[PDB]
């Protein structure tokens, strides 16, 4: 086998976080199990998660992983036979610009929900007498939009706490930035400290290549004999679902066509509307794969 | 390494490879820094003299071996099984074997739990399923042992004599054991081998001692080691009680050997004799001594 | 180690619960005709239970009603054997069977 | 280092069984019909102790072997039995670890075959007969003593308290020594109902 | 971890989950590095011998468990409530229960405050509202226990006899307790189970001791435990006085068990016998052994 | 681990409060016909309580009444079985019940 | 891809099933898992259409450490692990170097 | 281990007594009449071996218990006896520790 | 170490399992006609097994 075939490198599996945002929620907010909407697979931020806004471009966002390790030594062996990772500490830091309520609450470790602006809008945010140990829920979601098929890659940290705060320098040519480091703790209710996830049409394209599940080889369709009504009513339209052999819905990816638009007119999303009584053929194609269904239309 | 193998055979007969080829197959390996394991602890005695202190003798001491093992497995349930089995392989009242195998052969040391084991790390052991157990074991008999060399001589004659080749190839004196059938008057050798412990090394060069006349069914075991009564009869008779305050006095000193003579008289049936020479060593491995 | 051996493992038993070994825990390459069985034993060598696993092309599945595994106590030994066609049985997983349940 | 390896001087051993609990137990290794081929029958109709036999829900003929082995060639087996039907009950002596070759005493209960035989086993569930058959009626609670004497190379069966051999045989071609010291029981019935089955079993080394 | 769950039942009945599933729900968690918690401290005795020192027996020692807890809450007032409750859960005179639950079941240790706890940091604890308490507790009975197994045998016959199934699944001997009704003459087993602690291990294999005849209302507790008197009459009568130098001498040795016979005679109104068998272990968890 | 084993767990109970296990934690694929069964027992083994969960496509939900859960004290054992259609019950969770309430 | 992510997270993601729309979620384990792999580091020098394949064989490698990763709107996300070689008992060596 | 090992309780026993040494021996414990109630009588007038009996210097009745117990309920006793004069001789089996109840 | 010597190695046996040593463990160049045999003995030297 040649070197290129042995390497089998794919450039499409390189995901660049072209855009990125961090969302913080109070610890009472229900944690985000996943960011993919169960309806159409779009991005679904759970309620209670508020974005922190812009942050510094040059600083980026650094995810730090720290391993505590212990070498096990054998009497009859010179080198360590094994090593044990006692713990993996995850932190992340970024330099955020905006001066909003949640940003300032995170910076000062105080709840400013009871802060009432003065008659002319002025506010004063006193630091707590004793620093307060407050936990939040963090979502770090980034978008790589390629060919109008975005990939949303995200980190879910159900429990984060301000670990340190970098010194801030005031310069008459730069805006004020707050650069916190947030350490992730393991949440008992969800059973993890940090999780990584992928979603989007681009990720749906790349699941098989990445190697999760099985490769898409058979394009099955919803039951191929749906009955539709010409007259307006409950049964004047019928929705078709296009699935792969690996249990992935490929309806947005496939192309819906009708060989007989007179009988059932098919939309892009996969809705056949009864127009004239008879039988129609609906075909959804994706590359070489295709699926067909014979729709019955009644007046 | 492949030059050294360490095994444990527990009180329950379980087999563990702590070090060497096949180590850790049962889940337990041996950690470094094991102490009082190689040389038998000996203390020397000194008495005041004109030039300081004069040599007064030596006494061997029991072994206090403190060693750590590591019990490991992928899943905590199986690790718990492994740890329970390792704990079951030990006791305070009864000893378990610890075998060292090298190019010099296999030598074993019988060890028992001197105190409670110290298991696990600071956190609970199910987190890692890979935990150290510190064992403080003790060897009441501090010498390393090989399987003893045994010889048998049978005779149908009323009166007979035999010679047993005997040689101590170890570095410590060993105490002979005899098993003599009955009836019959036996004469056993108690050669000094030049040992001047009683100031009779040359006088007792060819010392022989007669056992009391054994009656029918009174087969005896004559163990010269001091941990054990010398004469013990099979049928429970008090043979040493009959034997008039005599004793076997001398061990087979290192580097010494001869054809020791055994005499049998007044044995109408004709009797049998068995000689057991122990093989004690002060180190788990050592080249043969001459 | 010139000759390979089994792997030491644990099984879980619960009163009123079906005893199941998923096939993804026994994934492999098994030609048609491959058999597999599992034997429980006490400390004396007596058989407390013998079961046959469903060997598919790339997995072996075990599934027993709680009545079958009721009598196997906590701490029993188990062996799992796979017999390839025209070959002698070989032990894959040996070990112990713990009972993970509320004790009375 | 050892001059010779000698087999340990194993002493005489004794075993008992009474079939009072729920199931058979691991001390009885099933044979021939595989695992789960044995069961306990209560016999509460005749008001007697429970007996051991085949599980007639899915089997008719079943054999069991004692888990442990006798330490000497000579052996004594004392069996207290019940006759709740028709069938054949085999007391198995000097069997191998698979009950392939063994001596045995067979008690047949039936309309015309109320007899006792000396049998030589060809597999756990198949056997052949040696010598004639002695007429013998078996009642509930009957106790039979099957002794194999190695010195005389004989197999004998005594009934109740009398010391005269109810049946006897000698010189049968069955291997002995190590690996042929396993005892057991066997049941063979044409119907699916208990026949002659043991409620009590004792084994002892030597005669 | 879910493989191990540590709970405390205070002297006042409070329930705390210090480790495992549900830990910290009551505000108190368990810190690492807890000592003398797993293996029962046993010391071995040695007397001088020919080759150093000879094993002379073992003695088990009382447990001295030194551990630490975190009492925590977000507000100092509720932290103070939790800290007060934790302190209330302990005493010196009366003992609190410490349960360890694993796949081997639940085993408990009765522990009491050996000395005063060491709470809080160097500053006042209301600042952090999250403070460590250092606990030095002691276990007078160093063995981890399970719920004792209790059996009842009642009869209306004048003369009767029963068999109690008994089995020691633990690694240490246990002492049986009997509760016998009156009147009647009871005969109770005192089997040695092969114990040579009185040089009668096999002479006392089927030993039975006949308790003195009981008058009406003289219900007796017969505890073989050395801590308590063997015969205790509920009405204060000196029943031991009429017992002629006989006693229950033997515990239930580990790995041993049988159907021990209990006989009752001369009982006009029948009688009831209650047998309590403790379940003592040297470890919080261990696989069954035999 | 070769077999499917229950997870040790604890259930909190409060006097005067409704017992409830939220569905978002008992997640998993449950085909139509699935049922759930939560059993509460004492040290002896006497059944203190039997409860049936309302299974859904992806969750199992429990919701009882304070009158229903009044009889269960702290330390009572529990186990949660899930029975798939045409299958034997499987113990998802076992463990113990603690009470988070003003002690009396 | 899956093996890269499994190595990074010290988890076996073979049972991870993509959602209806292909999305996956990879949770870090409760406790980091000590997993060993077999590594082949093979490089090719193409000289006059007669390649030289020089390779390193590590029969047992474990993730020793993982450096901090920085997200920048102009760079792809890279995972930089360090893998430590241990001696394999079956083959008798920890690292081998070969040419072909 | 239980397959290979044989427990002392699970082993047949064999005991002998000859009295030819003209001493009671340590294997017989006097019962009922207390210590020193047994004796050995030579019967030298007729060609006979010594026999064990009561210490007729003190008692006219006596009992002895073999120090060790049997390991199974079924038992065989073989006694070679001498009818010197008038008397009753009991062979006692299935006795308790103090020989209170037995067959004979 | 002037002379060729054996390597101290251990074997694994299981009851009810086929004893097997894989070929890739006993590697090396073996010309035609080469014969290998494995001998199991006891503590006294008595042969208790031999395999080809």
């Amino acid at each position: 086998t040649d070197f290129y075939t042995i390497k089998d490198a794919q450039a499409d599996l390189a995901i660049a976080p072209l855009n990125l945002t961090v969302l913080l929620a109070p610890y009472s907010t229900t944690p985000a199990t996943t960011l993919e909407s169960p309806t159409d697979g779009s991005l679904a931020i759970p309620p209670g998660y508020k974005s922190v806004g812009h942050f510094e471009k040059q600083a980026g966002l650094t995810l730090g992983n720290e391993f505590d390790s212990k070498d096990i030594e054998a009497y009859g062996e010179p080198e360590p036979i094994r090593t044990i990772i006692n713990k993996r500490t995850t932190t992340f830091d970024f330099a955020m610009y905006q001066n909003q309520r949640n940003v300032l609450e995170l910076i000062w470790t105080q709840d400013f929900s009871n802060i009432q602006p003065s008659e002319f809008g002025g506010i004063v945010l006193e630091a707590p007498k004793v620093p307060k140990n407050i936990y939040y829920r963090a979502i770090l979601v980034g978008m790589d939009d390629r060919n109008d098929r975005p990939i949303w890659l995200y980190w879910l940290m159900p429990k984060v706490k301000l670990d340190k705060l970098d010194n801030q320098t005031l310069n008459d040519d730069n805006v004020i930035e707050y650069k916190p480091t947030l350490k992730a703790f393991r949440d008992d209710v969800v059973g993890y400290s940090v999780a990584q996830g992928f979603a989007g049409p681009g990720w749906r394209d790349l699941v098989a290549t990445a190697g999760f599940g099985e490769a898409l080889t058979a394009l099955t369709i919803t039951p191929g004999s749906p009955t539709v009504t010409v007259a307006t009513g409950a049964s004047h339209t019928a929705q078709l679902l296009v699935e792969g052999d690996n249990g992935i819905n490929y309806t947005p990816d496939v192309v819906f066509t009708s060989s007989a638009p007179d009988k059932a007119s098919v939309s892009a999303a996969g809705l056949v509307t009864g127009v004239a009584a008879g039988s129609a053929t609906i075909t959804a194609t994706k590359g070489a794969l295709t699926a067909t269904a014979t729709v019955t239309v009644t007046a | 390494t492949d030059f050294l193998k360490i095994e444990l055979i527990g009180r329950d007969g379980s087999h563990w490879v702590l070090s060497g080829p096949g180590m850790g197959q049962q889940g337990v390996t041996l950690n470094p820094n094991l102490q009082q394991f190689y040389d038998a602890p000996v203390k020397t005695l000194y008495v005041p003299g004109p030039f300081g202190e004069e040599y007064a003798g030596k006494r061997v001491q029991r072994r206090e071996i403190v060693f750590s093992v590591q019990a490991y497995d992928e899943d905590p349930d199986t690790w718990s099984t492994v740890d329970s089995l390792w704990r079951w392989a030990w006791d305070y009242d009864e000893e378990s074997e610890l075998r060292v195998s090298t190019s010099d052969g296999t030598r074993f040391l019988k060890v028992r739990l001197m105190e409670e084991p110290k298991p696990y790390y600071e956190k609970d052991p199910h987190i890692t399923a890979d935990n150290p157990i510190v064992m403080t074991v003790t060897a009441t008999f501090p010498y390393w042992q090989d399987e003893p060399e045994e010889l048998i001589w049978t005779t149908l004659s009323t009166e007979d004599m035999t010679r047993f080749p005997v040689r101590n190839d170890g570095d410590v004196p060993v105490w002979l054991k005899w098993t003599l059938t009955a009836p019959g008057l036996w004469i056993l050798p108690d050669f000094s081998w030049g040992n001047d412990m009683y100031s009779r090394g040359r006088e007792d060069l060819g010392r022989t001692v007669a056992m009391p006349e054994l009656v029918a069914g009174e087969h005896v075991s004559v163990d010269s080691d001091p941990r054990v009564q010398t004469l013990i009869a099979v049928n429970g008779m008090p043979t040493q009680n009959r034997w008039k305050g005599n004793d076997l006095l001398y061990p087979l000193m290192p580097g010494k050997g001869a054809e020791i003579p055994v005499q049998l008289k007044n044995a109408p049936e004709g009797g049998a004799c068995k000689l057991t020479r122990p093989r004690w060593y002060s180190r788990p491995w050592s080249r043969p001594g001459v | 180690m010139l000759s390979t051996g089994p792997i030491m493992e644990t099984l879980t038993l619960t009163v009123g619960s079906a005893f199941e070994i998923p096939g993804w825990k026994l994934r492999g390459e098994y030609p048609a005709g491959t058999t597999s069985h599992l034997v429980f034993t006490d400390a004396a060598g007596g058989t407390l239970g013998e079961f046959e696993g469903t060997v598919s092309a790339k997995e072996i599945h075990y599934l027993q009603a709680p009545d079958d595994v009721k009598n196997i106590p906590h701490g029993a030994n188990f062996q799992l054997f796979v017999t390839y066609p025209s070959m002698q049985p070989q032990c894959l997983y040996f070990g112990t069977a713990i009972r993970k349940e509320p004790r009375y | 280092p050892l001059s010779t390896v000698v087999s340990p001087e194993d002493s005489a051993v004794q075993y008992k069984a009474n079939f009072v609990g729920q199931y058979i137990g691991p001390m009885w290794k099933p044979m021939g019909n595989g695992w789960g081929s044995l069961g306990i029958h209560t016999h509460a109709l005749i008001s007697e102790a429970p007996s051991m036999g085949p599980n007639y829900s899915l089997f008719s003929s079943a054999a069991a072997r004692w888990l442990w082995s006798m330490n000497m060639d000579s052996v004594t087996i004392v069996v207290r039995v019940l006759n709740v039907g028709a069938g054949k009950f085999n007391v198995i002596v000097c069997a191998d670890y698979q009950m392939q070759t063994y001596l045995g005493i067979q008690f047949e209960t039936g309309i015309s075959n109320n007899k006792v035989h000396v049998i030589t086993g060809d597999g756990p569930l198949n056997w052949g007969y040696q010598g004639d058959a002695v007429n013998n009626t078996t009642a509930n609670g009957d106790v039979y003593t099957i002794k194999y004497n190695d010195l005389l190379d004989t197999i004998s069966c005594y009934k109740g308290t009398s010391l005269t051999p109810l049946i006897e045989a000698s010189g049968l071609d069955v291997p002995h020594g190590e690996g042929f010291r396993y005892t057991g029981l066997a049941w063979n019935t044409a119907l699916l109902s208990p026949g002659v089955e043991p409620t009590a079993w004792e084994a002892k080394d030597g005669v």
